[PDB]
């Protein structure tokens, strides 16, 4: 392909004036010809009802996402409580016992086995989840459903060392 | 179409941008060209009429959204007025922005008839020749007319590869 | 502010162009807004679109609802009409969007269809704008299959039950590919687990940019060549007559956004509309009465219905009714984009135009477009077979063969009708511009006789009769209070009449503006 | 064909304005392609992503997997990872697709983060282009956030994890507003239903749209106002000097868009990005070193490493140590695009510049580059402490006290160390202007003395010793070989030579066209 060199003469800078004064005769003629400097309430009017439909309208577009975070939607023994104030480890009806169950990652064998004080070594790590023996191993829907529950919770997880 | 051109009225500014732009214009005229009348009063009246009533449902549209039993609880002659009353609070908000403006264009916008001036058809001639030359230099610089091989192995290779 | 402008033009230097652009002229009449409906209707259902997307889910592993409304608890169910049904019970007004985008997209449809019966009459179609012709039927066809997914996603057991009826059949039913197609689609049998997240990734992404870009290139293909115009007194080949774009044009577009967002939401609200919580979850073994989806495919299962049962049998094979359905469909895609070439060929025309012609001056075209839509009504109402037996006590059986005799039948006698109408049209247009305006006043004429008065519209002989004009494609007023006829009341409002001086100076001015509007409209 | 060309031009009449853009002329130079590869790695990403979307699944309801990966059978597992593992191992090539736009994607991390260096360095952000700046920063921050996303779909333990920590605690970390976006992004708690469905929908709609948009906004604003240009001998601030669009501009466009597509490919095949059936599906009780989310994000992981533990208690509240990382991160997003007000306000300048200004003519501004390049690389390299420790044995204690102390004392030596460089870049430039290029070769003077032998570059004076010349802000060659000095050998492709008039021949005709070029652009 042959090499080539040009020139683009840019004629950048302000536009030519005739332009200008053609625009700006054109834009306040077309302003001035509606006559609305010399209505105030038609403004005012128009001013009030826009901004009160655009406010009513991002309104409603934004009222589907606000939840109120303080709202009490968990059960507990002292009431119902905010789930941010709960782990799942607080008592339900105040005498509740919870084993600190370990995983066992079978599916035949519950997914979690009670824990006795013998079954440890002066340096064991463990991790245990909460129980609620009321729960039931996982052999039906309900039960299945509420290990899982159980199992996919922020707050749960707990070492014993 | 000269420095002179300073000082000159708005009228005949635009004229000489619409002939610019080849645009002629004819019949404009003000909606009132006699003085003020009790007329245009009522005319403004009426179309402020139709703003507030916009401005009032929007902010019972407002009030609604926020103070409106909307849980379900149907089993109360309430629950089944939530969407009803939002979509004619909105709608006849909106409907009475709408009629304002247009009985406010109608009313009070004077009327305006103008030219275009076309222009359509095919191109000048010049245009078409310096179009012409250009892509024909382009291509024949090029001097693949006389390499039949570059331009099959190009077409195979492209063909190949899509 | 002057500051803010002088930047700007030192800046970006935009004059030419923005003066160029602003005191463009557009035509002026009520025809001509039947596509910023459309498009407003568009803005509509993207806005609500973009909404609805943060509140969906589209799965189909089975789960139980445990949520809200009672009578649907403990059913297993798929998520995503768990979804749906959040939305349309849980979230505050919910229910309230959705309705507004489904009625949205059924005002869309409509427009559409409107703006191009209005297109096909006037005629705009010839050789300068074929190519916005075919964008046009592109638009349709994208437009109508990317509706028929719309309704799909909130999987129903009606929504379920119209999507394999059509996809599974008509897919299955190619005779050559067949089974190639219908596994690429579902990945394996009908019920699959991708075919509800693909559907909705399909009316969410591809078919809207794609609609977007293509309704993009029309519009800057109508801006670009200009706009046509009906015949009047000042108008001709070679210019255009209307408003110009910034005191006008806009302000007007403007309005009519707002009013047709006003009526949608209006009736959007007042109206329900695919209750789907009255319907139920979709499975294999449930089904019932319900049927005859959206308006604007109906025609695809109105033909399922019509259609005889004729089948072929050869060397183990088999090729069953729908193909010729599809047949007929493809024929009718391809007629929509072909109609100007076949329509140049066969009247050998190789000529410019930038006026239209009204309905009544071309018999054939007129017929043609009758018979269309004559057509195509017949076959819609021919499959609300079970609504019109049901409200109305008639046989199925009876109804169904009325549609059957019909299709072939009643074509032909509207086509007759309608081209001895555009004739008659044409001549009474032809007596009226022979004779004045009649003027519906009667003399007895002591001698004995009764006369007309007819009021001439220009010219009259040396014995008054009027002479007669050229017929020129213009409108003229039948009645006569139409034209002239100063009967403009007082000066009052509702109660209390004005100064006369204010009413005369009003009627002056207005006579004085009316008359130097049609003296300049006449010498131009 | 002519005949195409004739309709053409006879329907739409375009001539004129394609004309206008098919003469434009663009500058030639290597950093000005450096916009054509982002642009090209974002064509990518789109045709990519429109792929992909025809094989996933976004859902968070527990299956199990019974696939074919052995080692994850019957494993509780949430449905996107499953759909993902299907697109990586049981689609015919989808892994190879899904490396492909994840590679894309880092790909148009850094070109763009480069694209931005150099349009800082060559200083075009001044007067006329500001808005430019302003669009190009909105469009970084946009873009930065879309990769964010990006990684997070897939949720294993290393997007969770990353989405986990980022997410939740900044935005419950808010002082004011706090857990009110958390729980209205979420839906309630962090583990939600909604999150990844939400997620996927505003990674495919909302921020490639804008995106898309945007940078149709940035090429047009660079197309209208022309493109800016190195100085240099037939350089001026009225005027531009370049290449055509026919023969070479878009020619070379293409190929270059072709390269890219091709390391892509081959890197994408050659290199394992993102092994996630090697990692596990996301559960809250799993957790490993597995940290340092994608690189262009990095520094704000840095940043929240090396903070210090400051806290404030007052009555029954507490602000923790993550609102200063906020602070910052919003400091950084503001100082982005005031950066030209900041510069225009300080230096007192307002005057229209189209030529550029090359590195070292200007001190201040390098070296606040310098600054704020140190600073991210010092930030970034702080959050990768865990790999140095590991395959370099060194203390993890140590090397984040390392990073603490440098984020304050290395920046001030490395902006006075590259002040000094960019003035002692201007001192060598000033002693090569003021005598001629050292030629490397010495005599022995039989009196007994050594000289240079320097090349003068233009008038000598009557001495020898050539007259000094002016600084025009244009590079000058600093070797002899850079200069025509001796060149050009045989005309032998590899092993034989040719005949030795042929040699000749090319070779005159080499430097007459040479020198016809470089006559032609001096004197013009
Ligand atoms: C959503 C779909 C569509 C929209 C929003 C749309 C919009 C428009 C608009 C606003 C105009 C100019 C004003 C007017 O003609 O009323 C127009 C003109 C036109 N449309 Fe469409 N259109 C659509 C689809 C179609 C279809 C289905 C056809 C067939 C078509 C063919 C044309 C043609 C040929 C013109 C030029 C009319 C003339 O030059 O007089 N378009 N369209
Ligand atoms: C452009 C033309 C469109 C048409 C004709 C259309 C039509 C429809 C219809 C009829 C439904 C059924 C609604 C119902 O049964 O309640 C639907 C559902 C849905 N569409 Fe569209 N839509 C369009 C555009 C869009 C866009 C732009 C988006 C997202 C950006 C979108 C996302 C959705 C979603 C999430 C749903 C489920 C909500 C629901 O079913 O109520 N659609 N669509
Ligand atoms: C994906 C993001 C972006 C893409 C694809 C892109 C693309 C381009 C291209 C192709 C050019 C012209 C050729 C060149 O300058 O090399 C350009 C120019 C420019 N870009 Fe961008 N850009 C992007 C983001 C940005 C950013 C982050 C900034 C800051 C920016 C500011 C500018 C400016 C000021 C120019 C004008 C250069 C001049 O006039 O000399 N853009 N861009
Ligand atoms: C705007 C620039 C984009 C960025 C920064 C981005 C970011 C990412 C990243 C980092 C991944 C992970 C890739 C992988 O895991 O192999 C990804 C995957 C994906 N992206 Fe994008 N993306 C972009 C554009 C798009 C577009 C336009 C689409 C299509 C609408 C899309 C749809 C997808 C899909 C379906 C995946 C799944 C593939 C996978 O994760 O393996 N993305 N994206």
């Amino acid at each position: 392909i042959p090499e080539e060199i040009s020139i683009q003469e840019r004629h950048d800078g302000a536009s030519r004036e005739i332009d200008r004064k053609t625009v700006v005769a054109n834009l306040t003629d077309a302003f001035e010809g509606s006559t609305i400097r010399r209505r105030k309430l038609i403004g005012l009017s128009f001013g009030v009802g826009m901004g009160a439909f655009g406010l009513g309208t991002l309104v409603a577009f934004a009222g589907g996402l606000i939840k109120n975070p303080w709202k009490p939607v968990v059960p507990t023994a002292e009431g119902k409580k905010a789930v941010l104030w709960t782990s799942g480890w607080t008592p339900r009806y105040q005498g509740e016992t919870i084993y600190l169950a370990r995983a066992t990652g079978t599916e035949d064998g519950p997914p979690f086995i009670k824990m006795r004080p013998e079954d440890m070594d002066a340096g064991g790590m463990e991790t245990v989840f909460p129980w609620r023996e009321s729960d039931g191993d996982g052999t039906t829907v309900e039960s299945h459903h509420k290990l899982q529950e159980i199992a996919m919770g922020i707050r749960n997880p707990v070492m014993l060392i | 179409d000269e420095a002179a051109l300073a000082a000159m009225s708005n009228q005949e500014l635009l004229a000489l941008g619409g002939k610019l732009d080849g645009v002629r214009i004819a019949y404009k005229e003000p909606r009132w060209p006699v003085e003020g009348t009790k007329a245009e009063k009522r005319a403004e009246r009426s179309v402020a009429v139709w703003l507030l009533l916009g401005g009032v449902f929007g902010l019972a549209l407002l009030l609604i959204f926020l103070f409106w039993p909307w849980e379900f609880k149907a089993a109360d002659f309430i629950y089944s007025l939530t969407t009803p009353l939002y979509g004619l609070t909105f709608g006849l908000s909106i409907l009475s922005i709408a009629i304002g403006a247009v009985l406010y264009q109608k009313r009070f916008i004077p009327e305006e008839i103008s030219i275009q001036e076309r222009h359509d058809g095919a191109s000048r001639e010049i245009d078409r020749k310096t179009v012409v030359a250009n892509l024909t230099d382009a291509f024949e610089g090029s001097t693949i007319r006389r390499r039949k091989l570059i331009g099959l192995s190009f077409g195979v290779g492209m063909g190949a590869f899509g | 502010l002057a500051r803010q402008a002088e930047d700007i033009d030192t800046r970006y230097h935009p004059s030419a162009a923005l003066r160029r652009q602003l005191n463009k002229v557009f035509p002026t009449h009520w025809s001509f807004l039947l596509g910023e409906i459309a498009l407003y209707s568009f803005v509509v259902l993207l806005i609500t679109g973009v909404y609805l997307t943060l509140f969906f889910d589209p799965s189909m592993v089975d789960v139980t609802y445990n949520g809200v409304y009672q009578p649907l608890r403990g059913v297993e169910m798929s998520r995503a009409y768990q979804s749906a049904l959040d939305i349309s019970f849980e979230v505050r007004g919910g229910l309230f969007v959705r309705q507004i985008h489904h009625w949205a997209a059924l005002m869309f449809a409509a427009a559409i269809m409107v703006h191009l019966a209005r297109i096909f009459f006037t005629g705009a179609f010839r050789r300068p704008r074929e190519t916005n012709w075919v964008i046009g039927s592109l638009l349709l066809i994208l437009a109508m299959f990317e509706g028929y997914f719309g309704y799909s996603l909130p999987d129903d057991l009606l929504s379920g039950l119209g999507l394999r009826a059509a996809l599974s059949s008509i897919t299955l039913g190619m005779p050559v590919i067949g089974t190639w197609l219908h596994w690429a689609l579902f990945g394996g049998d009908f019920p699959g687990t991708i075919l509800i997240p693909r559907l909705y990734a399909l009316h969410i992404l591809l078919l809207p940019g794609i609609i977007l870009a293509l309704i993009g290139l029309h519009l800057a293909l109508v801006w670009f060549q200009k706009h046509t115009q009906f015949p009047g007194p000042g108008r001709t080949e070679h210019n255009v007559v209307g408003v110009r774009v910034m005191p006008v044009f806009a302000f007007k577009s403007g309005a009519f956004f707002a009013a047709i967002v006003g009526v949608l939401g209006l009736m959007g609200g007042l109206l329900q509309i695919n209750p789907i919580w009255n319907l139920g979850p979709y499975k294999p073994s449930q089904v019932s009465a319900g049927s005859q989806p959206d308006f604007y495919m109906m025609w695809t299962e109105g033909l399922a219905r019509i259609w005889p049962p004729w089948e072929f049998y050869f060397w183990h094979h088999t090729i069953p009714a729908p193909v010729w359905v599809a047949v007929i469909m493809g024929l009718v895609f391809v007629l929509l984009p072909a109609y100007p070439f076949l329509e140049k060929r066969f009247t050998g025309d190789y000529a410019h135009h930038n006026l239209l012609q009204r309905p009544r001056d071309v018999p054939v075209r007129t017929a043609i477009g009758a018979m269309a839509i004559a057509f195509y009504m017949v076959l819609t109402l021919a499959a609300m077979n079970d609504i019109i037996a049901l409200k109305f006590h008639i046989s199925l059986n009876a109804t169904t063969w009325i549609g059957r005799i019909g299709m072939v039948i009643l074509p032909p006698f509207v086509y007759f009708i309608t081209y001895r109408w555009c004739i008659g049209l044409q001549r009474s247009d032809r007596s009226v511009l022979e004779h004045g305006v009649e003027t519906g006043i009667i003399k007895r004429l002591p001698h004995g006789a009764y006369i007309e008065l007819h009021q001439p519209l220009g010219p009259v002989d040396e014995h008054g009769h009027p002479i007669p004009l050229q017929y020129q494609g213009a409108p003229l007023p039948k009645r006569m209070n139409k034209l002239g006829s100063a009967g403009s009341p007082g000066s009052g409002s509702f109660l209390f009449a004005d100064s006369a001086a204010e009413d005369a100076a009003l009627r002056e001015a207005g006579h004085a503006a009316e008359q130097r509007a049609l003296a300049a409209l006449r010498e131009h």
